[PDB]
């Protein structure tokens, strides 16, 4: 929408979580969590692909 | 609502006109320019508790420290009113000391 604007990642996981009605409280307190989630599931999907 | 839909960026309105044998759609968009360069932080600590911007981002040009909304420019002081607390920080990444106002403070002398 315009020129692109430099941003850090988790500060976009907070504004997606936002979106979808849990408040951005949740991501910073679990974001090891989420992260090893993550990377289990796509090492998961490259497996079964 | 959906991006890319009618117009490149944000979408405000559109306006029919006739043709020969079809339609012509004029959209009106809005977007942004002249950008700028801030230092952020996704918390602020203070008396040992944690505080989140209700609906904003925290920014600071270097010396004192604002919140802003997300799509424009206009800085504002940090307040108990436009900033939530959530539990002690002490596992979140990028806390950033300082203080936060209150006006009831103030208010009371
Ligand atoms: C960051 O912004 C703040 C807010 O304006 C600046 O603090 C004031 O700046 C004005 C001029 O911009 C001065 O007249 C005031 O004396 C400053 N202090 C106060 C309490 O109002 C601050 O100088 C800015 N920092 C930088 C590096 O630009
Ligand atoms: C942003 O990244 C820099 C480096 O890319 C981080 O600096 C590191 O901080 C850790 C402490 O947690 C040190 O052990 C490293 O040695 C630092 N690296 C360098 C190159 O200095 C910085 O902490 C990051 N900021 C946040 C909020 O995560
Ligand atoms: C923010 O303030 C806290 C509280 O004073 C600082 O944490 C202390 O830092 C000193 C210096 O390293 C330690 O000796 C203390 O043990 C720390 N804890 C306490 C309870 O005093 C912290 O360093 C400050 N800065 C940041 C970036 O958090």
């Amino acid at each position: 929408a315009g020129a692109a604007l430099q941003i850090p990642f988790a500060m976009q996981m907070a504004y997606r979580f936002n979106g979808i009605g849990v408040t951005q409280n949740v991501l910073y307190e679990n974001q090891k969590l989420i992260a090893n989630q993550f990377n289990s599931a796509i090492g998961k999907i490259q497996d079964s692909l | 609502k959906r991006v890319d839909f009618c117009g490149k960026g944000y979408h405000l309105m559109s306006f029919p006109q006739s043709a020969p044998h079809g339609v012509v759609f004029l959209h009106v968009t809005y977007v942004p320019a002249q950008e700028k360069n801030f230092t952020t932080a996704p918390a602020i600590c203070h008396d040992g508790k944690a505080h989140f911007p209700r609906e904003g981002v925290f920014v600071s040009n270097g010396t004192h420290w604002f919140v802003t909304q997300r799509n424009f420019y206009e800085p504002q002081i940090i307040t108990t009113d436009n900033t939530f607390v959530s539990g002690n920080c002490d596992v979140v990444i990028g806390i950033v000391n300082n203080t936060v106002y209150d006006p009831l403070q103030p208010e009371l002398d």
